[PDB]
């Protein structure tokens, strides 16, 4: 029972805990999840502002 | 001007198609992302051959229905494909522009991407089994899928985290940042306007 | 000759329950809304195997609520919660009138609604009616929640596919789409926490 | 295929599709709120950085 290291800055999301449960029950395979991986960029506008601040 | 992202997505799709040994790509080696894009997202007789192939792979009985149609009846072919795709929940039954390749590049990429998802659907566990018999009856595959789906749904709904995934909430900010985050509509406008590209 | 209990109604009971949960049905919260304590009302897959009056009140009010919350409050104002013999008779009459309208609107795909089915809510005919009611509520939700470009999805699901191979393919696609959104949700939350 | 099997698969498809649409709508609302919050904080960072530089 992978005891969530309380000190990890990133708390596990409900989605993650659900996915983990599905994988542990053998109903979902990691291969099936990998094939479904969406590389969609998250927060693009915030990233651009960070770069401008550094150059300044 | 097909932005750098659409060209990359088209390339990915093109790679997936190559992996699936699509006969329509035999003797066609495109290294230029624009050529790959023009092949997959611009109206051409080749594109239609690819889509026909994708659809024959997903639903094989459609192949007999399409092969009986003469080359002069291209409009009827497009309507039959649109009807299948509607039955698969991918597009509206009158979305003929998507099938012809006149729809927005993203929409096309997403559309072809979804078709490919279905074909590459990891057939679970048992399948080491090689060559044998073509003949297996449509009835055994349906029973298996139902069973598997039932197990997934049972697991999904038995989980305490299931409700939280339907309405995800996340607040990572401490108390001292609350005043900044609740701040007046005017600061929000200043922060959003500063991100526009010319800077 | 002699007339063998059609195996046909067992899976409908299960999927009905999944549908209620998917719509946000919480046994403790909804029972409390009907003034009933959980110690006396049995919710689940088998809740209508025996006539169960209490569950009937709660689930139907919930589904009507999920369908049209404004109309639900107006139609049941004076009979919810059903505490006396007079209110009970009015609640049943109201449920039957509303569902009859739904049944007339949807036509040949929705079971015939007779008043006798509500006198003793329980049994296969009743479960069959509740399942199709739950399914209807979900389809309305998909139509409402689906963006102007995905409204076709609700139409496609209403068009009965008789070919098993086509139904399988469609299901595979749906399964995949769900897994993708579930993964995306994880990614967005993780990235947000990190950046913050 | 017994008319009964095709009806079950369709019911499963309906459940998954419903879950999917419901999740996607609620996720998009979070992403938008998150990006807004990041931009606001980033702007505060940028003002402090400019003031420090001028003093130096």
């Amino acid at each position: 029972m992978m005891a969530a290291n309380p000190w990890s800055p990133v708390q596990p999301s409900a989605a993650s805990l659900l996915l983990e449960k599905c994988l542990a029950a053998g109903v979902l395979s990691q291969n099936a999840l990998d094939q479904a991986q969406l590389e969609a960029p998250c927060f693009s506008h915030a990233e651009e502002l960070q770069r401008i601040t550094e150059i300044k | 001007m097909t932005g750098g992202k659409e060209l990359g997505a088209a390339v990915e799709l093109y790679e997936r198609l190559q992996m699936l040994s699509c006969p329509c790509l035999e003797g066609v080696y495109l290294t230029d992302p624009q050529s790959i894009y023009e092949l997959l997202c611009t109206p051409s007789s080749h594109r239609l051959d690819i889509l026909q192939w994708l659809c024959s792979r997903i639903y094989p009985p459609v192949q007999e229905q399409l092969s009986s149609l003469k080359e002069s009846q291209t409009d009827t072919k497009v309507k039959e494909i649109a009807k299948l795709c509607f039955d698969l929940m991918l597009c509206h039954f009158d979305d003929l522009d998507l099938i012809r390749g006149h729809a927005s590049p993203f929409k096309q990429i997403s559309f072809i991407g979804q078709l490919l998802d279905v074909i590459q659907y990891p057939d679970t566990i048992s399948s080491n089994v090689i060559l044998e018999s073509l003949s297996h009856s449509t009835e055994k595959n349906v029973v298996t899928c139902i069973r598997e789906n039932e197990e997934l749904l049972k697991e999904l709904f038995s989980s305490p985290h299931f409700q939280a995934t339907l309405s995800p909430e996340c607040n990572p900010w401490p108390a001292d940042f609350k005043p900044l985050l609740n701040a007046e509509e005017s600061l929000q406008k200043r922060a959003t306007q500063s991100s526009k590209g010319k800077d | 000759m002699q007339s063998g209990s059609r195996p046909h109604l067992a899976w409908q009971r299960e999927h009905m329950w999944l549908a209620l949960q998917g719509l946000g049905f919480e046994s403790g919260a909804e029972a409390a809304n009907a003034g009933k304590t959980l110690v006396h009302v049995t919710f689940g897959v088998n809740m209508f195997d025996k006539p169960n009056k209490d569950a009937f009140y709660v689930v139907f009010h919930f589904l009507f609520g999920k369908l049209d919350n404004v109309r639900c409050k107006e139609v049941f104002r004076y009979c919810w919660p059903p505490l006396d013999k007079k209110r009970d008779a009015e609640f049943r009459k109201a449920c039957c009138e509303w569902l009859k309208k739904i049944s007339d609107e949807v036509g040949a795909g929705f079971p015939q609604v007779v008043a006798s089915i509500f006198l003793s809510p329980g049994g296969p005919k009743f479960v069959h009616l509740l399942y199709h009611f739950a399914r209807y509520v979900m389809l309305q939700h998909i139509k409402r929640d689906a963006d102007a470009g995905n409204v076709f999805i609700s139409e496609a699901l209403q068009s009965k596919i008789q070919d098993p191979q086509k139904a399988l393919a469609r299901n595979k696609l749906a399964r995949q789409k769900y897994l993708k959104v579930l993964q995306k949700e994880n990614l967005v939350i993780e990235e947000y926490q990190r950046k913050a | 295929v017994p008319e009964d099997m095709v009806e079950m698969i369709e019911s499963q498809t309906l459940l998954l599709t419903y879950l999917t649409i419901k999740m996607q709508k609620n996720l998009f609302r979070l992403e938008e709120k998150a990006e807004r919050n990041l931009l606001l904080v980033n702007d505060q960072k940028d003002q402090l950085q400019e003031t420090i530089h001028m003093m130096k």
